[PDB]
């Protein structure tokens, strides 16, 4: 009930389509359902997410971004407190893996 | 005793006693290259007062 | 309550934990569009699916550009 | 093969391989290439591992 | 790398404790990271560096 009011609000954010009077509206929204119902992947691997998030701190101290490596330590300890945590860190990661390296005054 | 205990470590080097009596505290618990930074340490109560701190840290 | 509104008060530094996790991972997330998907995530959902949708309407929007 | 680096060792030169960096996709192909001297030898001991760290921040700059 | 390199020589060179050969390497890596740019302090430095570079990049264009 939540989770269809929550996919109109996905598509309406993401895809920039405020009137769900636009047929675009409908047709994001039946692709975007369609593709959650096409199961096509493994369910998330929270060991593979782990070795991931280390090697993002691993590669922040070798680039001497010490604030950075910090922060990162710090906010993924501090959200790994209380799988759908894993599930979040790979969504983000997915989402924008370009390079996105610089991205500093903490 | 213990004179014949310090040879067991010069003359031997390889430490091995249920009681403490010598001044070194062998870690048995792992170490494969962390062997020489941390494997032995100074036990610094079975130091006796005729040997001075310089030979024993040496002894180690 | 009193314990009803310490839960939302905690649910929502986590939230802002996530927040500055997004801002230095330099991903271009907000906090509108991640409400959405934690109660998307509440019933469960894979973010496989939820990136794979959001990397389309991200460049259904650099269209409209 | 081709330079000078041929002669030598063929313990440094088999400690010397590559590897790669994280977050490769969004282009950045600089970013991604180094050098790792791998050391796991008795002279481990010598060379530990949070300075080899340090050599390829400075293999970095 | 010439300064550095000849304390690091003495001080491997002469040493009489493998102690002292590790406690050579230590300092020696420790100046490095000091006369490069790359303390907790001299992050100011550091990001004038990088733009510094940024307009090299830019030129080529």
């Amino acid at each position: 009930a939540q989770q269809e009011r929550d996919v109109r609000e996905l598509v309406r954010g993401v895809a920039g389509l405020q009137d769900e009077a636009d047929p675009n509206f409908q047709l994001a929204l039946n692709f975007a359902w369609s593709n959650f119902r096409f199961h096509r992947f493994l369910d998330v691997n929270s060991h593979k997410i782990e070795k991931t998030i280390e090697g993002i701190y691993e590669k922040f101290v070798i680039h001497s971004d010490l604030s950075k490596a910090a922060s990162w330590k710090r906010l993924t300890e501090e959200f790994l407190n209380a799988d759908a945590h894993y599930s979040i860190l790979s969504l983000l990661l997915c989402l924008s893996d370009s390079p996105s390296n610089s991205s500093y005054v903490e | 005793p213990v004179l014949s205990f310090l040879y067991r470590w010069i003359y031997d080097g390889e430490l091995e006693d249920t009681y403490h009596e010598f001044f070194v505290a062998s870690d048995p618990t792992v170490k494969t290259d962390r062997l020489w930074h941390d494997k032995y340490t100074l036990r610094k109560s079975m130091i006796p007062s005729f040997m001075t701190m310089d030979q024993s840290r040496k002894v180690l | 309550a009193a314990a009803a509104a310490a839960n939302l008060n905690a649910v929502r530094e986590t939230m802002d934990v996530l927040l500055e996790i997004s801002r230095i991972l330099n991903t271009g997330l907000d906090m509108e569009t991640l409400s959405i998907c934690v109660r998307l995530c509440e019933q469960g959902i894979n973010p496989e699916a939820l990136s794979s949708v959001i990397k389309e309407l991200r460049k259904a929007t650099e269209a409209l550009k | 093969r081709a330079t000078n680096a041929q002669f030598d060792s063929p313990e440094i030169l088999r400690r010397l391989d590559v590897r790669l960096l994280e977050v490769s996709p969004g282009d950045t192909g600089w970013d991604v290439f180094s050098l790792d001297y791998h050391v796991d030898g008795p002279i481990a001991t010598v060379f530990t591992r949070e300075c080899m760290s340090h050599y390829l921040r400075v293999f970095n700059f | 790398l010439e300064c550095s390199w000849d304390e690091l020589w003495n001080k491997v060179q002469q040493a009489q404790d493998l102690d002292h050969i590790i406690a050579a390497h230590e300092v020696f890596l420790d100046t490095i990271i000091s006369r490069c740019l790359l303390d907790s302090d001299s992050r100011a430095l550091l990001n004038q560096l990088r733009a510094v570079f940024d307009q090299i990049i830019e030129l080529q264009n």
